[PDB]
């Protein structure tokens, strides 16, 4: 079985490259971040522009939702993260401590903690309420491209241009595992699977890999796309068929069957690299976003 | 030059 994603809406508004898109956990909203220093909020089902959230001094590389859909956190070249109250648009806290660009960010499932990764080669863990840094992990020897908590928040996975994925104990800060396959390309993205068993990792050799975390083994590889330069997000799509979804440097969105590793669809429409994709939590909807020559976000919907 | 680390690329 193959899905049939079809283009429904195109969202224009950002004035520079879009850097990340994320659906709110409650399914109502899409948040986007951009090199234009802005966060924009859009209706998840109709693509209707809702509001702009402003405050960063330089471009934003990542934005992420709290699990109750009330807060956002953003990571900026201004070397800060900002915590936002979405309803009021207020910047609640500015998280200062990284010594270089902040590249990636996420809340833990409880949403009492934020994890961040930076060009300063560290991972920081921050208290959401106080906006204060709790731990700094000397995690990598090159910029940190992604950070993500597991299902219960007890672990953090990080990835780096240094070619490593590392798993950290949230509470103690200890490195529990280092994962790397037979070659050492920069690792450009990682995240835990929805069930927490696996880690999905992208490397800048045109490859996505599914790792069994507990066993430290690569189980599956997904290929066919182009990814040698950009830190492109990847997703697990779970509302219909079980897919892996990723942007590509040939301007397409790729969708693979998770189990069989076959490509099941390619989405054409963007005019530049698709840097970010997101999958809606309840409906078969994919959001995709593109770089500077395009500047748009697209919403695609399928019957499977 | 593109304005963010992620949109600039490796």
């Amino acid at each position: 079985v193959k899905p049939n994603y079809a283009l429904k809406f195109t969202l224009a508004g950002h004035t520079k490259a879009v850097s990340s898109v994320k659906f709110s956990p409650n399914g109502e909203w899409l948040a986007s971040s951009s090199a234009d220093k802005l966060i924009k909020i859009w209706g998840a089902y109709d693509g209707k522009f809702e509001k702009t959230i402003s405050g960063h001094k330089l471009g934003i590389s990542d934005v992420a939702w709290s699990s109750d859909s009330n807060l956002l956190v953003s990571a900026s070249d201004d070397k800060t993260l900002k915590i936002w109250d979405v309803s009021s648009g207020k910047c609640l806290k500015t998280l200062k401590g990284h010594s270089n660009y902040v590249f990636c960010c996420n809340f833990n499932p409880q949403s009492n903690l934020i994890v961040s990764g930076s060009f300063d080669e560290s991972v920081r863990i921050w208290d959401v309420k106080t906006g204060k840094c709790l731990k700094t992990l000397p995690a990598h020897s090159d910029p940190v491209s992604a950070v993500h908590f597991n299902r219960d928040g007890s672990l953090i996975v990080s990835s780096s241009y240094d070619g490593l994925c590392r798993i950290w104990d949230t509470a103690s800060g200890q490195c529990l595992k280092t994962l790397i396959d037979d070659d050492n390309p920069p690792v450009s993205f990682v995240k835990f699977s929805p069930n927490g068993k696996y880690i999905l990792a992208a490397t800048l050799d045109n490859t996505l890999k599914l790792w069994d975390y507990s066993k430290g083994k690569c189980l599956k590889t997904y290929t066919g796309h182009k990814n040698e330069k950009y830190c492109i997000f990847a997703n697990f799509s779970v509302t219909g068929g079980k897919w892996i979804v990723s942007g590509s440097e040939d301007n397409l969105v790729y969708i693979w069957n998770l189990q069989t590793k076959e490509i099941v669809q390619k989405l054409q429409g963007h005019t530049d690299v698709v840097i970010s994709t997101a999958c809606h939590p309840t409906e078969n909807i994919i959001a995709s976003a593109a770089l500077e020559n395009d500047k748009t976000i697209k919403l695609w919907k399928s019957d499977c | 030059q593109t304005g963010s680390a992620r949109s600039e690329g490796y």
